[PDB]
DNA sequence: GTGTGTTTTTTTTTTTTTTT
DNA sequence: CACAC
């Protein structure tokens, strides 16, 4: 085994050293750009690996468990290589994978697609808190104090500590974790909902879990429209049929939409040229004609709303005085009328087209699952706070349609928090005071 | 297709009727006529009676093994060449199954004494006599009293012995005790609470 | 960098020394906890002390004591347990979590666990603003036992605050 | 060389020892090859090979075989297989793989396995019959379900490895109901740890439904029992939470030790292995029909729809065929036609969505058959969902959360909206439940979403409903004289959602009443119980009985209107949008001036919905001029019997010039 | 001597839902 | 984890 993984990682070595379309390897350049930014990661795209050499492509779709660690083993060494004179201590690079195969439904994986690549879209509905996971691991042996390392690849068959002494007998469980000396890496858990559009008809949507790793950690927020490219992995919880296995997906790539974490993290993700156009845009004398002419196509007229709702969907400007009190910066619009104006067709259209919105139903709202709901943890038997609709929407816009049918007890809930911009909560022995910027 | 004719055999209108204010565990292994207020049923689930094994090597079957109330194999292959004493597949088509019920019956109105808390029973129903003793029916059963020990002291594959005067001391026990609860397993139940041509021949 | 809160308290973090600030709230009772237990032998007149130690109290790594009294000396002498003479620290469990002001759009403040000790303990009462120095250290099997070989758990992370 | 007689004569003590024997199963291996292949009904077709073709053709890698055709022919296979269905499952779909392979050449590329559904099983159980002697043999028990586990992999050849010694355990089956068990290793008589090797590993989809007895068949008064249902690979996920269904499966039972305990006696627990699946949920009424699938249309099924799409005057005949036991009342027949044929949602770059289901509703006083028409309905549509006044509450409607008794968190299952979804919906005594429990479908009606907010659960469902609702004039009765908004307790934006509305009005006239009675009279001699084996001569008395009513079979008409709904849609490109135009500012010009029906924009869609409807049931992919013609004669009839009669005749005489030709 | 088995919890407090 | 089965 130890010959063909020599012999698949100097492959894809030459791969990463020689791969280029026209008088620049992009992919050597794209590692150093990364490397001088201390990312030591990789975006590698499929079709560029496919027209190297169908036959890597192909080992990699059979086992892509197995041969992804080579490969990244071998982009450390690239990295060593192309990035510090000869003559250490560089952590294992994360490979980032792009794609452009058909996404399979959601609801589609099945039994079959173990262990392969899935390309597949979907909402991100939760996204947990980070855990770590270890890489290299200093490991004690118990009595007659042999010390060694283990190297962990994270990516699951289908690990645990040695069950000999390896140099008296020290029992069958002689190690103990180094915690001072080992490496950990960080390691995120999302939930993904399956797209609305592609549910079957009267069926409730599809959930699933999933890994994010490294630099794909805190990526994207609950509440956003991604496309996932990984691997259908299957893990055995234990906690009700037999042989039952649980399925997850570990992730090996992202294409969101509305950037990053935040609003691109509170700062500008935004390239030279997309730019240049924005400061191109906003010189056009006409521009307000434009962006009122934007709004809602399809609704013929209503052009004093349209020009109120691109108001809205630019606000006003938050001021934060010294004294401490602060002035908010967004606009309130309430639309009444005469039923079938096409109101509900805006506020759809508002939800469609804003970076950060939730469209809600007067109805189906209560005040607790509006702002945020105590519930008891069914672990740990601890209380905790869930965001509520608005909450999602923070920094965005909530469209509330049917806003007559808001319950009395819930319509005054959100009197503070439209407001002051923030929410107070005393419940459950938590007392705590969010923001709410919507 | 031959079946082995199992016979239940049915006893009625006992001398005597008693009541669970009336149970006395002296009465085991002796036949009465419990009379009493069917409140809750449970469902009708296939029970070992005579089991079927099968040694995991040198395929030698075992057959018609007693089932006590734990879930009781042989403990040797019959065959010498077999070492088998607690491993063996049940040959499920062979093995023989009772349709079974636990309903739970209580004290008849009538019977109560002033603020007393009216005392209730379980009684198990097999063959025919399954289903016919619905909830709120005031039936008047007749059978066995008997005991059943709490089988996870007993030992259990599957199960471990869970936490006032238990007894201790058996070869199968070792250090845990073991308590009994008193059921009934009754033989007989009678509740004491379409063209023109099939109506005029069920009519005397 | 060190100066850091619990959002942002990244894995790479581990093993070194950094500082967070944030709110109290959620403390756990005060319980003292072992650390060298004193006994005497009333055959010898000798006083034999056993030094235990935890992961959570050493910053180096050490096999853990099973935390039993040794009733008996190496040479079949009884001993009784010196109580008084035996040490025994406080020790505190309390959680820190970020600011809700800037927590970022979107997101609900996350926290982290922190373990006063000694005279640390009482010294912070829930809803308290507060900046904790410490090591940031790992505790944990991740699984890794057989018990979870295929499982993603992770390893448990908390702060022995200085 | 074992003959038919000689599997009838059985040798081995138990049949399905006998099964074993290999000359046995070899003979009816080969037995089943020429049913499959040769198999032929009355019109002279053979059905599977045809099947075969299909099952090729869309992959679906099932094969459904009716009980009663292999009943018919070659018998005691299928009383072995209602006796011992274990092993021939294995040999029958190997059989029907071969015979795939023979009409489609190396199909183990796309299916290396096949399987069969077994339809039409003779002894329909319920969840409180069962038996033990039901063990390891076939049933056809119906229940509701009611839990639904998530489509787990599940492993089929575990191949283990062994720790001590050896590397490689040979491929078993798993059993899908009790842990796989290797007990002493076979490299060496030493007992260890064992795990599954990951190199040569195969799964199968894996579903645990919980079917519970149904509250009608239930005896009232009385707790309903619940009996669990595994779903193997390609049967998982084809019965929704809440459905009642009807299942064909084997009965198998196994140990569990917590079974045991908690009973104190050596009882197992049984459990089954679903084989075919025939939702029967909104079809209470549609039993006699053969398949699993009622709505399912052969190929001359589609075909004999096309013919007679062709036909002139179709519509008419449709539209007439609505109630056939309800005499007159031709343009609810009419509007019904057009709500359950429906028009084409239009969506706008995905940007503007367009209501493409038709809201009917009929105010009318007692005992006029709105009751009927909406039971017809619910027996005749695909997706029917009936709810009646306040026997349904706001959430129950659309959706509600719930903690998991469980797992202990909020989770959210659909209402009757989510259960007629691209279905219909229907509404009984509309006026009579909450207003408050009224409001909460507005958007489920115009919109066709439902979205939650609440218990920090945040979605939008999506709702394709057909909204039918039948309501009662205030005081019963229905005052002419009055303008409609004072005849009933409902606002505009309500009546606005219904594309249309029909009043009904309970007269005195004794053409009217002689022809009424008649047709009533006729129908309860005709519905009289008392008025070549049985089947077919039974059959063809309920066709000599419908065929005086019904211009088209209902059982073909059903057929009809699910293809087309499912496989028509109509466009527009064809119409003139002055007319519409034209029409659409008289309809707003009348209702401002001396008027109180509401005309909206959606009003104004509702004649490009009814258009679309006509298309459909003409299986037209383009809308005529007649049928365009024709839903503007509707709306603006619709309209006029809105108003007063002071009013309407001069309303009438305005519009008459719309409604030119007919 | 190889391998086990515990200790081990469903309260009070939110949020929803139907009646009342 | 470790003492008791
Ligand atoms: N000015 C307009 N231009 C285009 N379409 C319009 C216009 N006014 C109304 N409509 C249409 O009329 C319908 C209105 O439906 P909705 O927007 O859901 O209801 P609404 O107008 O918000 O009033 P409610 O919700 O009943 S109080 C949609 O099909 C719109 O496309
Ligand atoms: N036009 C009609 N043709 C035939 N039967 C009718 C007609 N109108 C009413 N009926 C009969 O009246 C009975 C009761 O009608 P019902 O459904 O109560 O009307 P509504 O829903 O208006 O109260 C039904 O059994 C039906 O057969
Ligand atoms: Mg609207
Ligand atoms: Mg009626
Ligand atoms: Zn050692
Ligand atoms: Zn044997
Ligand atoms: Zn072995």
């Amino acid at each position: 085994n130890d010959d063909d993984n020599t012999e698949i990682i100097k492959s894809f070595k030459n791969f990463i050293l020689e791969f280029r379309l026209d008088s620049q390897f992009i992919y050597r350049d794209q590692l150093r750009n990364n490397i001088l930014v201390k990312n030591y990661s990789l975006t590698v795209n499929m079709e560029h690996l496919i027209g190297y050499n169908e036959d890597i492509y192909k080992k990699l779709s059979d086992e892509p468990s197995d041969i992804i660690p080579l490969f990244e083993t071998a982009i450390t060494q690239v990295a060593k290589r192309i990035s510090i004179l000869s003559r250490n201590s560089l952590p294992t690079f994360q490979l980032i994978l792009n794609s452009n195969a058909n996404q399979i439904p959601l609801r589609d994986l099945d039994s079959e697609h173990v262990s392969k690549i899935v390309r597949l879209s979907g909402i991100i509905i939760s996204t947990s808190v980070l855990s770590s996971r270890a890489t290299y691991l200093s490991i004690m042996c118990r009595n007659c104090r042999h010390t060694t390392s283990i190297t962990i690849n994270n990516f699951n068959s289908i690990v645990s500590l040695p069950r000999s002494c390896l140099s008296k007998n020290c029992g069958p469980d002689p190690y103990i974790i180094i915690h001072e000396s080992s490496k950990f890496i960080d390691q995120q858990f999302l939930k993904l909902q399956e797209i609305p559009e592609l549910v079957p008809v009267g069926e409730m949507p599809r959930n699933l879990t999933m890994t994010c790793d490294r630099y794909l950690t805190n990526k994207v927020i609950p509440g956003t429209r991604v496309t996932i490219v990984g691997i259908y992995s299957i893990y055995n919880s234990k906690n009700s049929g037999v042989a039952i296995r649980t399925p997850y997906i570990k992730i090996l790539g992202i294409q969101s939409d509305v950037e990053t974490s935040s609003i691109w993290n509170s700062v500008t993700m935004f390239t030279e040229e997309e730019e240049e156009e924005f400061l191109q845009l906003s010189r056009n004398p006409k521009l307000y004609e434009i962006l009122t002419n934007s709004i809602a196509p399809s609704i013929f007229g209503n052009e004093d709303i349209k020009k109120a709702i691109v108001c809205l969907l630019m606000g006003g400007s938050k001021k934060i005085l010294p004294d401490g009190m602060r002035l908010r910066g967004d606009i309130n619009v309430l639309l009444l009328g005469d039923p079938g104006t096409a109101k509900s067709q805006l506020l759809k259209f508002v939800e469609k087209v804003s970076p950060i919105a939730v469209y809600t139903s007067g109805k189906g709202s209560s005040a607790a699952g509006l702002t945020a709901s105590v519930q008891r943890d069914p672990m740990t038997r601890e209380f905790y706070l869930e965001g509520g609709a608005m909450v999602l929407a923070d920094g965005g816009v909530v469209c509330i349609d049917e806003f007559d049918k808001m319950r009395d007890e819930d319509r005054v809930a959100i009197h503070e928090a439209m407001e002051q911009q923030t929410i107070s909560i005393a419940k459950a022995g938590i007392t705590t005071v969010l923001n709410s910027r919507t | 297709e031959q079946t082995e004719r199992v016979f239940q055999i049915s006893f009625f209108n006992l001398p005597t009727v008693h009541r669970i204010r009336d149970i006395r565990s002296e009465k085991i292994g002796s036949l009465l006529s419990i009379s009493g207020t069917v409140t809750r049923t449970s469902e009708v689930r296939p029970e070992l009676y005579k089991a079927s094994f099968t040694c995991d090597m040198c395929r030698a079957i075992v057959d018609n093994v007693e089932q006590s109330f734990k879930y009781t194999e042989p403990t040797f292959c019959p065959n010498p060449s077999c070492e088998n004493r607690a491993f063996w597949t049940l040959n499920v088509t062979r093995s023989r199954f009772l349709d079974w019920q636990k309903v739970r019956i209580q004290e008849n109105a009538n019977e109560i004494p002033t603020g007393s808390m009216p005392r209730t029973l379980d009684v198990i129903l097999r063959g025919d006599s399954v289903e016919r003793a619905k909830p709120g029916d005031r039936c008047k059963f007749t059978g066995v009293e008997i005991v059943v020990p709490d089988v996870t002291q007993l030992g259990l594959p599957g199960v471990k012995p869970s936490s006032n005067s238990g007894v201790t001391g058996l070869r199968s026990l070792g250090v845990r005790d073991l308590t009994y609860k008193i059921s009934f397993l009754a033989c007989h139940v009678i509740s004491i609470g379409r063209d023109q041509e099939v109506f005029l021949n069920s009519l005397s | 960098a060190h100066a850091l809160s619990p959002r942002t308290l990244t894995a790479q973090h581990l093993n070194k020394l950094v500082s967070v600030e944030g709110i109290v709230t959620k403390t756990s009772l005060v319980r003292p906890k072992l650390i060298r237990s004193v006994h005497y032998a009333a055959k010898t007149g000798r006083f034999h002390y056993r030094d235990y130690t935890d992961a959570t109290t050493t910053l180096t790594t050490r096999i853990p004591t099973p935390a039993i009294y040794p009733t008996e000396d190496t040479e079949g002498n009884k001993l009784t347990t010196e109580y008084g003479y035996s040490t025994f620290i406080d020790h505190q469990r309390i959680t820190v979590q970020e600011m809700p002001e800037m927590a970022p759009a979107g997101q609900l403040p996350r926290s982290i666990d922190v373990i006063l000790d000694d005279d640390l303990v009482d010294k912070t009462k829930p809803g308290d603003r507060v900046n904790v120095v410490g090591v940031f250290k790992s505790l944990g099997a991740g699984g890794m036992n057989q018990s979870n070989s295929n499982t993603l758990i992770g390893f448990k992370t908390l702060i022995l605050g200085n | 060389e074992l003959t038919l007689e000689s599997l009838s004569n059985v040798k081995a003590n138990s049949y399905s020892e006998w099964i074993t024997q290999p000359n046995v199963s070899r003979t009816i291996a080969r037995e089943l090859k020429s049913f499959l292949l040769e198999y032929t009904d009355e019109t002279g077709r053979s059905v599977y090979g045809a099947r075969i073709r299909t099952l090729g053709e869309m992959n679906s890698e099932s094969l459904e075989v009716n009980y009663r055709h292999l009943a018919e022919s070659k018998a005691i296979l299928a009383l072995f297989l209602a006796k011992c269905p274990e092993e021939m499952l294995k040999i029958f779909d190997l059989v029907a793989m071969e015979a795939t392979e023979l009409h489609y050449p190396d199909y183990a590329r796309i299916h290396s396995e096949i399987h069969v559904r077994i339809s039409d099983f003779p002894t329909i159980y319920s969840l409180r019959e069962l038996r033990e002697s039901n063990l390891s043999s076939l049933v056809r028990v119906t229940g509701v379900v009611t839990r639904r586990t998530g489509v787990f992999p599940q492993l089929k050849y575990v191949k283990f490895n062994c720790l001590k010694c050896g590397s490689i355990l040979g491929p078993f089956f798993q059993d899908s109901n009790e842990e796989i068990r290797i007990s002493f290793c076979t490299n060496c008589k030493s007992k260890g740890p064992f795990r599954v090797n990951g190199e040569k590993t195969v799964y199968r989809n894996y579903q645990r439904v919980t079917l519970q007895e149904a509250p009608g068949t239930v005896p009232p008064g009385r707790l309903p029992r619940h009996r669990e249902v595994i779903l193997l690979a390609d049967l998982v996920d084809v019965s929704k939470p809440g459905e009642e269904v009807e299942v064909t499966g084997i009965y198998k039972n196994n140990y569990d030790g917590n079974l045991n305990a908690k009973n104190g006696f050596p009882v197992f627990a049984t459990i089954i292995e679903a084989n075919s699946i025939k939702r029967r949920e909104g079809n209470t009424a549609n039993e006699g029909e053969e398949g699993l699938d009622v709505f399912s249309w052969t190929e001359e099924e589609e075909r004999e729809f096309r013919k007679i799409s062709r036909d002139r005057g179709i519509i008419d005949k449709i539209i007439s065929s609505m109630a056939p036991s309800i005499y007159g009342h031709r343009d609810i027949k009419t509007a019904v036609a057009c709500s359950l044929f429906g028009g084409v949602p239009k969506n706008v770059n995905g940007k503007h969505s367009i209501r493409g289901d038709i809201n009917v509703l009929l105010l009318g006083d007692p005992g006029t058959a709105k009751s009927q028409i909406l039971k017809y309905v619910e027996k005749t549509a695909h997706r029917a969902v009936f709810a009646t006044g306040q026997g349904a509450s706001a959430v129950g409607l659309t959706a509600s959360v719930r903690k998991d008794p469980i797992t202990k968190e909020w989770t959210l299952e659909g209402g009757a909206l989510v259960l007629a979804d691209k279905g219909v919906c229907l509404i009984d005594e509309f006026d009579k439940m909450n207003d408050q429990d009224r409001t909460s479908i507005h958007e489920a009606m115009e919109q066709q979403s439902i979205s939650i907010s609440k218990a920090g659960i945040v979605t939008t469902l999506q709702a394709r409903c057909s909204i039918i609702a039948a309501a009662n004039p205030n005081g019963g009765r229905y005052n002419s004289t009055l303008p409609l908004a004072q005849n009933v307790s409902l606002t505009e934006p309500i009546l606005s959602r219904f594309d249309i509305l029909c009043v009904v009005r309970d007269l005195v006239d004794e053409e009217a009443d002689e022809r009424l009675a008649t047709f009533v009279v006729d129908s309860h001699v005709r519905s009289h119980p008392e008025n070549l084996n049985a089947r077919q001569r039974r059959l063809q008395r309920q066709r000599k009985k419908e065929e005086e009513i019904s211009p088209i079979p209902q059982e073909l008409l059903m057929k009809y209107i699910h293809y087309a709904r499912t496989k028509i849609y109509p466009k527009l490109h064809q119409m003139d949008m002055d007319k519409v135009s034209r029409v659409y500012a008289d309809l707003r010009r009348e209702s401002i001036s001396t008027g109180s029906f509401p005309i909206t924009v959606r009003h104004l869609e509702s004649i490009l919905r009814i258009a679309e409807s006509f298309a459909k049931m003409r299986l037209s992919e383009f809308v005529s001029s007649y049928d365009l013609d024709r839903a503007i004669k509707v709306v603006v009839d619709s309209f006029v019997d809105a108003q007063k009669v002071s009013v309407r005749r001069q309303l009438r005489r305005s519009f008459a010039i719309y409604t030119l030709g007919h």
